[PDB]
């Protein structure tokens, strides 16, 4: 098989993944917007007096504390996977290094020149 | 850490105009923090994908 | 010649020293472990001449020189001669020297420890090397060969080490060291060629018979059948050209020399041969090791260039080995050079950069440091 | 055809300008603009490759499909990427990891033949019975029947 | 990662560890309860190599490792080793982090406190499991076996439990902890195979004998006539292939080993054996209980997979038992895996959702809580 068929299909294959990845990002933006509407609903502050506005303020204090408690735990979970990835990646590098490390190089040229 | 990170509003001694503005300040903070949670959750899932791929790569080269 | 402080690598035996720089997959040049001296009285003047000759100089002017080898069975007995050989190796021909480069040496696991102590002292005090490491020849053969496991028969010039390695670890209880090597095979050959009417006694003659062995000899997969024909027919004979235009015609001696590897009794040694020796290095290891060592018989060093050695060894081990089990042999073109090559690989590995003795640790501890820092 | 177009697309401006300037050594001047094949060894070295005489001859043996005795400029770029892999950037592991995940619809850690076919047919390019398998067997260096994450990264290095 | 926050279940014996998630019908993976460590000095560099290997890694790399068992006849004495086995189990084979799931572990109640206390502590403090539950092996075996009443004979690697249960209730005064197990059967076989000319004294050798036992041995309902013939004829010997290709044949020794369970004097133990111990557990229960236990002897754990064992046990008990009555053995295919299967069943029962220790109650009380919340 000609190089041009093989290269164009792996090229087209990567290009479709790029379109799908751009969609993943748009889908995440769409879902984040909807998640925000329901997770952090708007304040009905207009038309309220002192006691009513204080209740909104107290509710927000509880809500900001809760959003950081959950954010912190999620942040820790993201961090845990990053640490495991760095460790798994190094194990892979050493297993693979054993296959090519000791034998691959650009050598024995001066051997003929001399 | 959370006590240091959470924002706190003045409440009991504020009048209506002050309370509307203070309620607004945490609302936007919460909104932005919920946005971070969403993105962190998506990052977590993408990183979990990489984790299982890597666990298999170790066994595949061993 | 070089634009980086790469480690230098030297494989110093009783035959030749292979040398070059780390990162290459071959030595840059070969330096015979020879110091030559005139055995005649000079008559003419204005003739140049040396007090002593080394390496290739020693061989090129050998017609009137006696040629001596400073190394015996892997041990330097004359290190003043090795310093002259090394000075030439480094400063005249390879154009690199320990003075501006770290240096790796290759050695057997049971090489007398005092020998490493002296080589360590020389490279640090005579050649001013900034750092050193002395590596196991079997390790170097396994890196060059693409393996972490196997029995390495390092076939030196004066001794064969025979050490099993598994998963990168030594299995020292199963080392079967044998006092049989390429230089002893030469002795057998010259004695049998003497029987045919071609004695080899003096230096020029000693060098010729070594050269005959390297170019004409082989082991073959079956000695007795090879002899049934070689001892019966001239069709198995080969005429070798001697320096003066005369020739020597050699018959079954062509294989009887190499055969000493399988029959050490030929030179008076109390041994069953290299295949039995390899077998015991495998067989004395635990049974969950044995399968990996049977699958990895690694030939290295010299004499492995003899035709039929891969087949002779695999078949003899298979015969000694349990049935069902698969016996495999590694005998790459990186033969005779694989110890040097492994030295290049090891010296340059990133995993080895902290394994070097620096010329700080050396002076604080002295030469005996090699016994604690290398192996 | 498309291999020749792709080699042009993959070479950057600071590189293709050197390739044509050095490659023009193939014509002596006041001739016919032939651009001969015997000059390939010289240009490999002019551009920064460091081949042995055997390698210089191999570059020559791999060109001249029509027996014309010449090398064109786009043909040269194709022959150079197969000798000296001067692609454009060539991306990264992080970029291909995120893209790998898109073909791996079932999150299995590899791209099997069905995913490979769906992703390609989805581009509008017609996929025939022998296609897809031809790529799987290219990426699948270990002959395990699929292209995994590691194999994917090797397979698509230099792909845009 | 799962479709429910299902408990994870891990059955950690002195032999092997079976693990998977609650609600399945099998463990996802089985590991040896082994942590292996190299007993050799490394020679090559850049070889990777762990300080310790666990489970199947420990067995696959065993050629140069000493293999230790963290569990001693049902008791974890080395909890650092069990934490590593568990991390491997949970993250590499089950692919589920315990932080999001309750975990159920098992032990005999006869176990002298430390096992349930440390099992609870490891999962709460090193894995941050949201909840814990240490289960009874007899309970788990009866659920897996389809019984509420009967005697659980779990004759596995560590200790034989032999605990009777009636209508879901323990009858603890009748439970006889018995120091006769699969691990002792292996040691006996290593010694009698030594007499035959095949010595087994090292770790690799111990693992081989265990493999021989598991594949070649049987108990026989009639061992006396079986040995009269097996000890007289090669026609009853079975060949086993050793890892290095050598072959061992085993004759009356094949059953002689399992026979120890009925003849404990073979290993120096002062015991009546498992059939009489089971009988005595029945006898020690009230007279209106005895009949239900005689009719419901239930096999679990290991060694219960030997040919002739269900018949050997039923006949020995019948011989000790009174007339008129029918003595019966239940021997489900969920043998050896029955404690794990029971864990899946128990963890998932609605009537067992209040039995879990939460990771709140745990910290307020500490690990001694296991004595108030589990049993
Ligand atoms: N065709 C051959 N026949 C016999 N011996 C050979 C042949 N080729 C190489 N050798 C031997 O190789 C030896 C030199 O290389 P080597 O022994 O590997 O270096 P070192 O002795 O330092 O380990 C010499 O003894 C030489 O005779
Ligand atoms: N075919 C067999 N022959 C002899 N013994 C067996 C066989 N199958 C299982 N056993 C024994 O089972 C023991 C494992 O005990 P096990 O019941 O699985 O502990 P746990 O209940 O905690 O999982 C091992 O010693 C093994 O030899």
């Amino acid at each position: 098989i000609s190089a041009s068929r093989k290269l164009q299909l792996k090229t087209l294959l990567l290009q479709i993944a790029k379109q799908e990845l751009e969609r993943e990002a748009e889908e995440r933006r769409g879902e984040k917007g909807r998640a925000l509407s329901t997770r952090c609903q708007p304040l009905e502050l207009a038309g309220l007096g002192f006691a009513e506005l204080q209740d909104l303020c107290r509710q927000l204090h509880a809500r900001v504390d809760k959003v950081d408690e959950e954010r912190y735990d999620i942040e820790a979970k993201v961090t845990k996977n990053i640490t495991e990835i760095a460790d798994l990646t190094q194990k892979i590098f050493d297993l693979r290094g054993k296959f090519k490390r000791p034998t691959l190089r650009r050598v024995r040229i001066s051997a003929d020149a001399m | 850490i959370l006590a240091e990170r959470r924002k706190v509003l003045a409440i009991d001694h504020l009048n209506e105009d002050q309370l509307r503005e203070k309620a607004k300040e945490l609302w936007q903070s919460i909104y932005n923090l919920e946005a971070e949670k969403f993105d962190l959750q998506e990052k977590f899932k993408q990183q979990k994908y990489e984790i299982n791929v890597l666990r298999n790569r170790i066994n595949d080269n061993q | 010649d070089e634009d980086e402080t790469t480690a230098l690598v030297c494989d110093n035996g009783s035959g030749l020293v292979k040398a070059g720089f780390a990162g290459d997959d071959a030595p840059r040049a070969v330096f015979p472990s020879i110091v030559g001296r005139p055995r005649h009285q000079g008559v003419m003047v204005g003739m140049g001449q040396k007090d002593s000759y080394v390496g290739d100089e020693a061989q090129s002017k050998r017609g009137i020189l006696t040629l001596k080898y400073p190394i015996e069975h892997g041990i330097i007995t004359n290190w003043d001669d090795m310093e002259k050989i090394w000075h030439h190796t480094f400063y005249n021909e390879l154009r690199v020297a320990p003075e501006e480069h770290p240096t790796l040496l290759t050695e057997a696991p049971l090489n007398p420890k005092a020998n490493r102590e002296k080589m360590t002292q020389i490279m640090f005090e005579t050649f001013n090397v900034p750092a050193m490491y002395v590596a196991i020849q079997a390790v170097l053969s396994l890196y060059a060969s693409g393996r972490t496991t196997g029995i390495v028969l390092d076939s030196g010039d004066g001794v064969t080490h025979n050490v099993p390695i598994y998963e990168g670890y030594a299995l020292p209880h199963a080392i079967m060291r044998l006092d049989l090597a390429g230089r002893d095979l030469t002795d057998y050959l010259m004695k049998i060629l003497t029987e045919r009417g071609y004695s080899f006694v003096t230096t020029a003659e000693r060098e010729i018979v070594r050269d005959i062995k390297e170019k004409l000899c082989y082991v073959a997969l079956d000695f007795e059948n090879e002899m049934a024909t070689a001892a019966s027919s001239s069709s198995l004979e080969k005429s070798y050209e001697l320096p003066d235009g005369q020739v020597i015609t050699i018959g079954n001696e062509r294989f009887r020399c190499p055969e000493t590897l399988f029959q050490p009794s030929f030179i008076g040694m109390e041994s069953a041969g290299i295949h039995e020796t390899t077998y015991n290095s495998i067989m004395k290891c635990d049974i969950d090791i044995r399968k990996d060592l049977y699958a990895n018989n690694v030939m290295s060093g010299g004499t492995t260039m003899y035709p039929g050695i891969a087949d002779r060894m695999q078949k003899e081990i298979t015969a000694l080995a349990p049935s069902t089990m698969k016996i495999k042999i590694i005998a790459p073109p990186e033969r005779k050079y694989s110890v040097w090559i492994g030295g290049s690989i090891l010296a340059s590995l990133s995993t080895f950069q902290q394994m070097w003795i620096t010329k700080q640790e050396y002076d604080e501890a002295g030469p005996s440091i090699v016994h604690r820092k290398c192996f | 055809d498309d291999i020749y177009k792709a080699a042009v697309e993959q070479l950057t401006e600071e590189q293709k300008n050197e390739f044509k300037a050095a490659f023009d050594i193939f014509v002596l001047g006041a001739e016919d603009g032939c651009i001969s094949t015997k000059e390939l060894g010289k240009v490999m070295r002019m551009l920064g490759q460091n081949p042995t005489p055997e390698e210089l001859q191999e570059m020559i043996d791999e060109v001249d499909e029509d027996g014309s005795g010449t090398v064109d400029f786009d043909e040269f770029l194709v022959m150079m990427v197969r000798c000296m892999k001067d692609d454009s950037k060539g991306k990264s592991e992080e970029e291909l990891s995120d893209l790998f995940r898109m073909f791996d619809k079932n999150a299995d850690g590899y791209i099997d033949l069905d995913e490979l076919k769906i992703m390609l047919q989805a581009t509008g390019e017609t996929i025939t019975e022998d296609d897809i398998e031809e790529l799987m067997k290219d990426g699948d260096k270990n002959n395990d029947g699929r292209i995994d994450y590691d194999e994917f990264l090797e397979f698509m290095k230099g792909v845009e």
